[PDB]
């Protein structure tokens, strides 16, 4: 776990890991990830994400 | 003891940091405060300004400034320009040399109008060349030694100084662009540093600074680092609206 | 001045550059829509029939036949969380309401923008923010919906396209570089177009509380 | 120490030693508004006295324009009794 | 992380030292904790770049940077240790030279290329002050006749002028 | 007519608010007080902000004259700079562990409150509501 | 400390002040009451709310003055 301030004065390691655990969760939350957010309709009037769109796109349909 | 049961309410700093929504704030004594959830929400509000450093300290405010020697105050330019300081230096040296008897003789027979300094020199300083000093925006309290603290958090690569250029071997001034520093040389040679891989070097990973020179002698840009297939080391080492203000005076 | 009425409070409106034609979104708190208005009127006439005494004494006809104009007689609208809306398409130069879309029961429209996405061509769409089931002094919501209309008749009547569900009261919409920025509460999300729903090409999540305006150069 | 029992319509006055300063701000300049005192510190042998010296009321206690900009003159009889 | 600021220049101030530390990467520490008497720079300093590869490439870069005009080296914290190197590649640069000849030791003088003065193009010889005579030995051995840029290298102990 | 010489004088007051002595900071504070009451309403608020940065640290002080001139500087500066800026300076130390700092901040906030208690209504923060109380003000965020 | 006789007279003088022990509840409730007194005083936020909900100025000010009594929950303990 990096030596960022957020844990300074937390000295016990299980506390540190659960702290940085929720911190990790929050950083991943507030990240905008185009894979799951950025979303694509196929031609067929139904929608998928960026990832799956390119997946089935370049494995030979879209 | 009742303070001691509230003291058992006196939660852990990890208790706090995990509870809270913004954990940067949480500090040491935060916990002995009667309402830490408030205190922390406050300290995490926008635009608010934290207590000074020095309430903990045993030394009073600037008794720590006590030690050093300090140089006298430095006037504003537009007031030096009007040449007051030399008038005053001259009068000073005069009256430090003169002796008591002559002092009282000049008290009884004054040197009336020894000097002069014209208006419109003053009135133009104060009304025609007066200019905004450097101010610090909301929040940045001055604390002891702050003016001694050099400055930090310019992780930017392009940040160069003129004494830096001189005592590193590079140029100062309009040539701080067309001068790739001696570190961009090994940037081109084996790469820019792998914690500033988000930094591009000018003439090594960036294009030519304005009117740069390609060549391998002292004073050029050399081989912009490229692959054997032609793609540069990164980026491009070679190089391949209506902003009018609304209310503005004529 | 010269004044062309409405019946629900006017929230905001946008312009139609083709025909000079004005799309108003109007909406009110504390009101029943047209439907529920008439429906609970006649239904109260029914439960009124049931006095079981002369059967003969008939007032229900006079109930359904009276219509006391609320413009002077106050508005027969009540409840607490009870919303009502309308979209209206009108002409500025003369007060004809060339079209009237008159919405669902508790679906409160709070934002409007006319845009043409560039994947498609010059077929305009109207976008409308429509929150769902709100309360005001606590706060609480059910959810938002993004009403797109194709603004046809060269821009003289809307036909519905789709209403995408969304997290919050969608209180602001802005045409932006061939797409639309949308404030939905704390989120600032960038949307591009489909005709199943509306697909989100960007998101930002750092706005403090609640995004009541977007203006963009 | 202050009276501060609330204001009225009775003007205050200054001895000649105390002549010229504001009542609190201790200024000497730009007085804008007149002073008013309470009935209780208005009556009797205290009629027309120096709010500061206690001397005889001759010149009029006034209010430095700063005191009126900050409205420290809307509290009432400030008599140091 | 910890880098030896060697040939640590006297007046070359720790402030611009840390500004170059930042202009290279993670400026976390620039320190030359000097003599308890002098105050001036003590010839070797600790420069911490809190990333190891950052400090590595920053060192490869800020070697041969002319500190006090003189090449000072960021590294790991005259009895003839000069080697003659001929059949010389004229197509090199000076920091490239320092990094090509510094693999077996420090370079107490960058490779001085004995080029003609009429033009500015060399005839193919130089001499380089390395750290050790065994260093010049090993380097001149691994590059005796070996692959130079265009004209193969030929290196050994240097003559005195 | 201080709106002219306020700029000329600032770097000398900041000079003397970075210590030189008790009396040095007592007097520079008095100067700030009177500048603020003169320049009320002429827009030279950036300069008084800058000097707030230097006066506010003296808030923890003990000598009567010194802390008193400081408090005066902050009333002047309150009318001249507005009560948002000073409520923000006074936010974080209202509920501090200590009691010396709690007391000075409640002294200030009292004087900021007495005068101009009615602006503050649009300057108070947003203070979330826990379980059995309501603390947000929904009145203020009705949309319209 | 006669200063304090005057100063808790000041606490008795200005409803809404504080002292170093003041509780989040007293603080936020006093600010809440003041908010109400000004929504009433200023003739225009009244129109803002009157129009935001579909109430009328008598309705508006009656609510407000009812709420003025326990605006921020029940008391502390
Ligand atoms: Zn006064
Ligand atoms: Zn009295
Ligand atoms: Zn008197």
């Amino acid at each position: 776990i990096p030596n960022t301030a957020h844990f300074a004065n937390v000295t016990q390691i299980e506390d540190a890991v659960s702290l940085w655990a929720k911190l990790k969760l929050q950083k991943a939350s507030e990240r905008w990830q185009p894979d799951t957010e950025e979303e694509y309709e196929d031609s067929s009037g139904n929608v998928v994400n960026k990832k799956t769109y390119e997946d089935l796109k370049r494995q030979g349909l879209l | 003891s009742k303070k001691k049961l509230r003291r058992m309410n006196r939660f852990t700093v990890a208790e706090l940091k995990q509870l809270v929504a913004r954990p940067d704030v949480v500090e040491m004594h935060d916990v002995t405060a009667q309402d830490p959830k408030l205190l922390v929400h406050l300290k995490a509000t926008r635009n608010s300004v934290p207590v000074p450093r020095h309430w903990c300290f045993k030394r009073k405010y600037l008794q720590g400034k006590r030690g050093i020697e300090k140089p006298p105050f430095e006037l504003p330019d537009f007031i030096k320009r009007t040449g007051i300081q030399e008038m005053r230096e001259a009068l000073q040296e005069k009256e430090e040399q003169k002796t008591m008897k002559s002092k009282m003789r000049e008290k009884v027979r004054p040197k009336m109008g020894k000097i002069d300094i014209d208006y419109q020199k003053l009135h133009d300083a104060f009304f025609k060349w007066q200019t905004k000093p450097k101010l610090t925006i909301h929040g940045d309290l001055y604390y002891e030694g702050k003016e001694f603290e050099t400055r930090l958090k310019e992780k930017k690569p392009g940040d160069l100084s003129d004494e830096l250029r001189i005592s590193l071997g590079m140029p100062v001034g309009p040539n701080a662009h067309k001068v790739p520093p001696p570190w961009l040389i090994a940037m081109q040679r084996y790469g820019p540093p792998p914690s500033y891989p988000n930094l591009k070097i000018p003439g090594l990973n960036s294009p030519i600074p304005e009117s740069c020179s390609f060549g391998y002698h002292a004073g050029g840009w050399g081989k912009p680092p490229v692959d054997e297939t032609g793609k540069p080391l990164y980026g491009d080492v070679f190089g391949t609206i209506d902003r009018t203000p609304w209310g503005e005076l004529e | 001045q010269v004044a062309f009425p409405l019946q629900y409070t006017p929230r905001k409106f946008v312009i139609h550059p083709e025909s000079n034609n004005l799309i108003i979104i109007e909406t009110d708190h504390n009101a029943y829509t047209e439907a529920t208005k008439a429906q609970r009127k006649q239904q109260m006439a029914e439960e009124m029939v049931e006095a079981a005494g002369e059967l003969a004494a008939e007032m229900a006809a006079a109930f359904l036949n009276e219509n006391l104009p609320e413009s002077i007689f106050g508005a027969p609208k009540a409840g607490n969380g009870q919303w009502a809306s309308v979209i209206r398409v009108m002409n500025p130069i003369q007060g004809n309401t060339l079209d009237l879309v008159q919405l669902e029961q508790n679906e409160a429209a709070f934002s409007v923008a006319v845009c043409r996405f560039s994947n498609t061509g010059e077929d305009w769409y109207v976008l409308v923010g429509v929150a769902k089931d709100l309360i005001l002094n606590p706060r609480s919501v059910a959810g938002g919906f993004v009403y797109t209309y194709k603004l046809v008749n060269n821009g003289e009547k809307l036909e519905f396209l789709h209403k995408t569900p969304v997290e919050e009261v969608p209180a602001a919409i802005a045409p932006f570089q061939g797409r639309v920025l949308i404030g939905v509460g704390k989120l600032l999300r960038v949307y591009d177009l489909g005709k199943k729903k509306l697909l989100r090409k960007c998101e930002n999540k750092h706005i403090a509380n609640y995004i009541s305006g977007i203006q963009t150069i | 120490i202050f009276c501060r029992k609330q204001a009225g319509v009775a003007i205050g006055r200054l001895c000649e030693k105390c002549d010229g300063k504001c009542v609190i701000c201790d200024s000497y300049v730009r007085p804008c508004t007149l002073v008013r005192i309470c009935d209780e510190c208005n009556y009797g042998s205290y009629q027309g006295r120096c709010v500061i010296c206690g001397g005889p009321g001759v010149s009029d206690a006034y209010y430095c324009k700063e005191c009126t900009i900050q409205e420290k003159d809307r509290d009432g009889c400030p008599k140091i009794v | 992380a910890t880098v030896y600021v060697g040939g640590l220049d006297e007046k070359v101030s720790e402030p611009l030292l840390w500004e170059l530390f930042l202009q290279a990467g993670p400026v976390v520490n620039t320190h030359m904790p000097k003599d308890r008497v002098t105050g001036q720079h003590q010839g070797y300093g600790f420069v911490e770049f809190l990333s190891e590869e950052d400090a590595d490439y920053a060192i490869k870069i800020m070697n041969m940077i002319k500190l006090y005009g003189k090449p000072i080296r960021v590294n790991k914290a005259d009895v003839g240790a000069n080697i003659f190197i001929g059949n010389l590649d004229p197509e090199i640069d000076e920091k490239l030279l320092y990094d090509t000849f510094s693999a077996f030791g420090v370079i107490l003088q960058t490779p001085k290329i004995m080029r003609d003065p009429d033009t500015g193009n060399s005839k193919g010889y130089a001499f380089i002050n390395f750290a050790s005579f065994d260093a010049s030995d090993a380097a001149i051995e691994a590059m005796n006749g070996q692959y130079l840029c265009n004209r193969p290298i030929t290196v050994s102990y240097a003559f005195k002028k | 007519m201080g709106k002219d010489y306020i700029y000329a004088v600032t770097p000398l007051l900041e000079d003397a608010l970075m210590d030189r002595d008790l009396v040095h900071r007592q007097t520079a504070s008095a100067v700030v007080q009177h500048m603020s009451l003169g320049v009320y309403g002429f827009g030279c608020e950036d300069s008084l902000n800058h000097l707030l940065n230097y006066v506010w640290p003296n808030v923890f002080e003990t000598s009567p004259h010194v802390i008193q001139a400081v408090m005066g500087a902050l009333e002047g500066l309150r009318v001249a700079i507005g009560p948002c800026r000073m409520l923000q300076y006074c936010l974080q130390g209202l509920f501090h562990p200590a009691r010396k700092v709690r007391d000075v901040y409640w002294k200030i906030y009292n004087s900021i409150y007495i005068g101009s208690q009615d602006a503050l209504i649009a300057h108070y923060p947003r203070i979330y509501n826990d379980d059995k109380n309501t603390y947000i003000r929904y009145e203020l965020d009705y949309i319209l | 400390y006669t200063i304090h006789s005057q100063l808790e007279h000041l606490q008795s003088k200005y409803i809404g002040t504080g002292h170093a022990d003041t509780t989040k509840w007293e603080w936020l409730v006093n600010q809440h009451r003041d908010s109400y007194c000004s929504y009433m005083g200023h003739f225009d936020l009244l129109n803002y709310f009157a129009i935001a909900e579909n109430e009328s100025k008598a309705r508006v000010r009656f609510n407000l003055m009812e709420k003025m009594l326990q605006p921020c929950g029940p008391p502390a303990d």
